RNA sequence: GUCGAAUUUGGGUAUAGGGGCGAAAGACUAAUCGAACCAUCUAGUAGCUGGUUCCUGCCGAAGUUUCCCUCAGGAUAGCAGAAGCUCGUAUCAGUUUUAUGAGGUAAAGCGAAUGAUUAGAGGUUCCGGGGUCUUGACCUAUUCUCAAACUUUAAAUAUGUAAGAAGUCCUUGUUACUUAAUUGAACGUGGACAUUUGAAUGAAGAGCUUUUAGUGGGCCAUUUUUGGUAAGCAGAACUGGCGAUGCGGGAUGAACCGAACGUAGAGUUAAGGUGCCGGAAUACACGCUCAUCAGACACCACAAAAGGUGUUAG
RNA sequence: GUGAUUUCUGCCCAGUGCUCUGAAUGUCAAAGUGAAGAAAUUCAACCAAGCGCGGGUAAACGGCGG
RNA sequence: GAAGACAUUGUCAGGUGGGGAGUUUGGCUGGGGCGGCACAUCUGUUAAACGAUAACGCAGAUGUCCUAAGGGGGGCUCAUGGAGAACAGAAAUCUCCAGUAGAACAAAAGGGUAAAAGCCCCCUUGAUUUUGAUUUUCAGUGUGAAUACAAACCAUGAAAGUGUGGCCUAUCGAUCCUUUAGUCCCUCGGAAUUUGAGGCUAGAGGUGCCAGAAAAGUUACCACAGGGAUAACUGGCUUGUGGCAGUCAAGCGUUCAUAGCGACAUUGCUUUUUGAUUCUUCGAUGUCGGCUCUUCCUAUCAUACCGAAGCAGAAUUCGGUAA
RNA sequence: GGUUGCGGCCAUAUCUACCAGAAAGCACCGUUUCCCGUCCGAUCAACUGUAGUUAAGCUGGUAAGAGCCUGACCGAGUAGUGUAGUGGGUGACCAUACGCGAAACUCAGGUGCUGCAAUCU
């Protein structure tokens, strides 16, 4: 699928409260912290004798991940998130469809 | 596996009538519906929005809500050993006024007219419908209508 | 070992022991799902006619 | 390699014709349904004799083929090559299935063709001259042994293969309302434009 | 079998249980060995098998829905009991009627669409091919035969709603909704119309709440119906039964026919019977049948194609 | 491991193991070292054996087709 | 004498470690296994004209694809056939006529659609924000999908209007944890500032056994609880298959259907074959064959008496009464 | 009654082949400076009502016309179907009892009706 890098949409930024211009990017998770409470608990539980104390998922079935777009307002820099359907190939660049031409080579 | 989609088994139910395809006539959109009206549900296959589920095909209900291009209808549905109230949001293309009670209104009007007509002089106006009664006696004349004798006919092949 | 899959035998007889109850009808039914704009004005209309009868 | 006919005698299943859902049906054993002098004029063969079923059953395409050969062979030998017109009035369109090897996945493969006949349904029709009545009746009598169930031979009171009684057909032809069109005829109606109904049937 | 040796054997001594010992068989380790014996943890856990102790009275089931590493088990809804509560025929009904809807099955149809399909006939080519005229291909008018996943038409049986007081009519109050507009919408004040008050029949009263048992292997018969050559086979639909049920009948039999049960007396019947067994006419009446394998009563305990100057009627 | 004597024990080191006075800038723990921050901390460089790479080995396990 | 701050020993860290320990090693299923997915879903049919309805029934499909193939507006009309135009031919481009859709609409199928829902062109991001109600599966829980409004902000068009993704019917995911956005709000409990951590609201990372445990084999050394709810013998139902017997008569037989045979078809019988089924038995009915011994059936190999022949004799062949 | 604008039901209105049409209306028709749109002022836009024509559109009538519509004790109380019997039949299936009741076929008739506004021998 092809999605433009710019889109006009509602901005609930307490100063816009209306449709504004937004920059479009792709969401990325980010590194997990070593001092999150869930991480601190896991390290304590895993220490000592007893082996692995939590399940480890193996039976993967999905072949795709949902794409999330991060929309940043150009005026107030307020971010928003949108989720698209599952797809195998995703791009943000241009190269729009040509209406009709001869198939080269 | 089995298939139980929303429009399952509706191959013939939602089809248009023969030589009756195309756009809907304007009289469908000009009728007015009010809360308390009695309507019956018949889906139109050419209008995919606001279409009822196949269960409510051929059912009759009472309007409870009026919106821009649709009405709200109440249907009593039998589930298990009881009846549950169902509320439907249907566009006007799929409904029409029911005549199961419009014919009843004129009987109320005629009862009042007959009651007032006999009020000044008559008693026992008898404003109750009665079932068909056994025929009374009559005399059948044979003048020009002498009975014709009939007999069973023999078996013939005539193939 | 294979067993039976499905049947509706005896189900109607069970439903008729105490069932088939027509729904109870009430005056003043619930206004759930009614158009919010109509209900906003209907509330104001009822307050106005309450004052008139009380002050009559 | 073929099961006995008692295994498929009765109409137990719904009709199962050759279609885009089968696509693998073998050909029928009978391919010719008109025998004798099929070019004969309607006025040539006034007498009609039928072989009529008296049971609700199925007739295999092998049985139809065998009975057709027996009837044609006898009548040709006795009466003559061009002295009758024999028509088979049943076409085998029902496909039979056979389960070849427990009961898991028992849906069978196509096995053959059969024709589903009703009570009083015509199976064979023969038209010939009046003087040739006894020959064609005996030919149909010998064909009954190839079929299961009970069949009856009835002398029709129609004119040949037409749907009109013999006196009624004679009435129309003397009025110039019958035109010969191949082996069959066309009739003149009271409807339609006179411009077409005049060039046809000029004698009327 | 072996019998002077890798011989046989007494006593002493060493190796102890995931250990020992084994010229190796998972062999032997006190009648115990693919991990000894003894006591304790220990009344170890079991969706699995067995058993579970007095009487009478009243009511009285389920093998079905959804979810579960769920398929010999549970939860959940249903069916059942008990406790009642609010009321006193209000209103309701496994039913009919009248008025008004919905459906695409049985049947029917193919010189109606789609798809199959037999046979000619009249026409058509600078647009199939042999030959200087034939077979194919379409065109037009006809003709024989078909469809669970074809159809114009279209039942029967089932199925939605309505038949009044929460109704109808006359007048005019409220609003921030709606209208060009006191226009409309919705909800109200006041007046008029009583139970032949708006069809039939019935109604050991109607409405309502809490709580909890068992059950969640079913099976059979008529009709509809799928797979299979078929099955006392496998799987569905509606209803009635068995299971949970004796009693009269079918000799005998869970399901068929009749009929359902407090203790007795009398009378009358059901289904089935009345030569004898065996309660009841070796009754009445018109015919048919003679078998050197007659026949004899639904479910049901089998017989066919094809034949006979046997006999009878047509 | 094979199993007196006699006679003979062929070809295959790609795979799985075993082995090497082989190579270096692959992967790489704790401690230690550096930078940043007010600190908790974070990042980076360096980095043992093993692994990887290279050689040897079938009377090692095994293989000997179209 | 040797050896020396190195070995050794102590504590952490990385590797190696079936030598050893603990545990696991789906379900449905005409027994189980192998296969398959009927395990989460969609179209048509089976389905018996409301709704609901089974089988490892029948014919297929889904874990995708699209900045347009989404939204609005305008103009236009398709498949196919006929008659024509240099190269040009059955198929290149141009013109006219006929054309109810026989085209097209991402995909399976069924519906739907013609001044359109199809084709071309112009403009756009409503595939947006907040939080409720409703329909389907249903326990009237969840999840998925879908319908109609309310309050905002926008797109398009002269305008009425239309638009909360794809013409409609499938295209998908809890708790815990992690992470992002929002609000910059609440808490760190002796009092404050700044980091850090923890909460509130909305998404993402996935469980396909799809209401969602983290999981390899073998036992012919075997164990226990059970099961005739379920397989390996008889018996019972069935008879496809096996075996046996009729009917018809095109033909074989030098002539000549039927002495003896007999195609194409068709009706049965038998339980001495094998399947199908799973009713009885798993707190046990001793399991192949032979040996020994008795009796029964007749579909008769021999013996008794007969009929028939393409029966001269001889020999043989067909049939009857007969166990 | 004719005609025009906007309609309702959506073939009794459609289709094929012909014939006729006073008045007005509608239409064809004339032109390219302007707004506007095309390869083409053909379509679309604008201007004139002047130069012409009822030829076509349009409306009506005609046809043992096709289609369509309505009715018929035409077919037919037939096919099918609810309920019942210890009815028939080896079976396949069938008859009867109390009810409901088609389609094709055949024949006959019909060939748009109508609402609002304006206008015309
Ligand atoms: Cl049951
Ligand atoms: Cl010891
Ligand atoms: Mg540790
Ligand atoms: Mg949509
Ligand atoms: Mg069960
Ligand atoms: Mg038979
Ligand atoms: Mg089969
Ligand atoms: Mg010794
Ligand atoms: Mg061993
Ligand atoms: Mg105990
Ligand atoms: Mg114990
Ligand atoms: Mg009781
Ligand atoms: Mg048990
Ligand atoms: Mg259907
Ligand atoms: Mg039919
Ligand atoms: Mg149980
Ligand atoms: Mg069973
Ligand atoms: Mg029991
Ligand atoms: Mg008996
Ligand atoms: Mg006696
Ligand atoms: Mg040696
Ligand atoms: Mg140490
Ligand atoms: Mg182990
Ligand atoms: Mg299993
Ligand atoms: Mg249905
Ligand atoms: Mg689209
Ligand atoms: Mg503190
Ligand atoms: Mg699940
Ligand atoms: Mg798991
Ligand atoms: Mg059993
Ligand atoms: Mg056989
Ligand atoms: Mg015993
Ligand atoms: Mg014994
Ligand atoms: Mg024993
Ligand atoms: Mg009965
Ligand atoms: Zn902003």
């Amino acid at each position: 699928v092809n999605v433009p890098k710019t889109r006009k949409t509602y901005c609930k930024g307490k100063t816009c409260r209306k449709h504004t211009q937004h920059k479009v990017t792709q969401y990325k998770a980010g590194k997990a912290s070593l001092f999150a409470q869930g991480k601190r608990r896991y390290d304590r539980k895993q220490s000592g004798f007893g082996g692995q104390t939590k399940p480890v998922f193996h039976k993967k079935a999905k072949t795709t991940k949902k794409v999330v777009l991060r929309l940043e307002c150009v005026k107030c820099k307020t971010r928003a998130q949108l989720t698209l359907k599952r797809c195998k190939h995703f791009e943000l660049g241009g190269e729009k469809k040509q209406k009709g031409q001869a198939l080269q080579f | 596996g089995k298939s139980h989609g929303y429009r399952s088994r509706t191959r013939y139910m939602f089809q248009r009538d023969f030589r009756k395809h195309g756009a809907v006539h304007l009289s469908t959109y000009l009728k007015v519906y009010k809360v308390g009206d009695i309507v019956d549900i018949k889906a139109n296959g050419s209008i995919q929005k606001g279409m009822p589920h196949k269960f409510y095909q051929g059912k009759t209900g009472v309007v409870y809500n009026v919106t821009k291009s649709s009405v709200g209808v109440i249907i009593n549905k039998m589930v298990g050993n009881r009846y549950l109230e169902k509320r439907l949001n249907l566009r006007v293309e799929h409904i029409k006024h029911s005549k199961c009670r419009q014919e009843f209104l004129e009987r109320v009007k005629a009862n009042a007219a007959k009651r007032a007509e006999a009020k000044a002089q008559g008693v026992a106006v008898q404003l109750k419908r009665q079932p068909a009664q056994p025929r009374e006696s009559r005399i059948v004349s044979t003048e020009g209508n002498v009975p014709q004798t009939l007999a069973p006919v023999p078996y013939e092949t005539f193939i | 070992a294979k067993s039976k899959n499905h049947t509706a035998h005896n189900q109607t007889r069970k439903a008729h022991r105490n069932g088939i109850k027509k729904p109870k009808t009430y005056k003043y039914p619930s206004l759930k799902g009614v158009d919010p704009k109509f209900r906003r004005n209907h509330k104001h209309a009822l307050h106005g006619t309450a004052k008139a009868l009380a002050a009559a | 390699a073929r099961r006995p006919a008692r295994c498929y005698r009765y109409q137990k299943n719904k009709p199962y014709p050759k279609s885009r859902y089968n696509r693998a049906v073998p050909d029928s054993k009978i391919r010719i349904y008109d025998l004798g002098k099929k070019k004969a004029t309607v006025d040539e063969f006034p007498l009609c004799v039928h072989l009529v079923s008296n049971e609700l059953e199925q007739l295999s395409s092998e049985a139809l083929e065998a009975a057709r050969i027996c009837a044609n062979k006898y009548m040709t030998t006795v009466s003559g090559r061009d002295a009758f017109h024999l028509r088979v009035r049943v076409h085998p369109f029902h496909v039979l299935r056979i389960n070849k090897m427990g009961m898991r996945g028992a849906w069978g493969k196509p096995h053959g063709l059969a024709a589903r006949v009703d009570i009083g349904q015509i199976i064979f029709s023969v038209r010939t001259k009046d003087s040739n009545k006894d020959v064609v009746v005996e030919g149909l009598r010998r064909a009954r042994y190839k079929f299961p169930g009970q069949q009856k031979i009835i002398l029709s009171k129609k004119w040949g293969f037409t749907n009109l009684d013999r006196p009624e057909y004679l009435k129309k032809r003397e009025a110039g309302e019958v035109k010969d069109d191949g082996a069959f005829v066309k009739f003149l109606s009271k409807k339609g434009s006179l411009e077409n109904n005049i060039r046809e049937f000029p004698e009327y």
